[PDB]
């Protein structure tokens, strides 16, 4: 009862749009990325994923921002440095991505 | 293309779902909640998981090999 999904129900709406995102289809994987971050937008496997499928669709800026919430979360992975340049060398900001991408390193 | 791998991991989730009774159950009540759903996001992605329901099969498949 309510616009709300279990938590196995969740695992399921990411899975399905994890293999859209294995499978070539970021289009379709941000489809089911965003509803799942529209009723639970503190799932951050859920917001990796998107990063990732907005990566593959150009969409830097976005996929950027998007990992700005994650940080401020509490996301430690040191691949999230490696989101964050990969979307600021498809913005240009090339200066940006090598910072980030120091971070990679470092952690 | 070489960072593709690292990338793809990292949208990887770190099992709910192993046993195929749960999953069916899963599917079945993610698929009542989003065709309740009135925003645009929503209703677009109930579109797109009624046109998978053929591929159920692959994707118990890939939990199984993880
Ligand atoms: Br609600
Ligand atoms: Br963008
Ligand atoms: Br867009
Ligand atoms: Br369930």
């Amino acid at each position: 009862h309510g616009m709300t999904l279990s938590a196995k129900q969740q695992s399921a709406l990411l899975l399905l749009g994890w293999l859209q995102l294995q499978y070539g289809h970021p289009d379709r994987a941000r489809i089911l990325l965003d509803a799942l971050l529209a009723l639970h937008p503190e799932h951050k496997e859920g917001r990796r994923a998107l990063v990732v499928s907005l990566l593959k669709l150009q969409k830097g800026s976005m996929a950027k921002e998007h990992c700005t919430l994650l940080q401020e979360q509490g996301e430690q992975s040191a691949a999230l440095w490696l989101c964050v340049s990969r979307a600021c060398q498809q913005e240009g900001n090339l200066e940006e991505a090598r910072s980030a991408y120091q971070r990679y390193l470092a952690q | 293309r070489l960072a593709d791998r690292a990338l793809l991991d990292f949208a990887t989730p770190h099992h709910d779902l192993l046993r195929p009774v749960d999953f069916h159950q899963a599917m079945q009540g993610l698929r009542s909640v989003l065709a309740e759903g009135q925003s645009p996001e929503l209703r677009a992605a109930a579109i797109l998981l009624e046109q998978m329901h053929a591929d159920e099969q692959l994707m118990q498949m890939t939990l199984h090999l993880l």
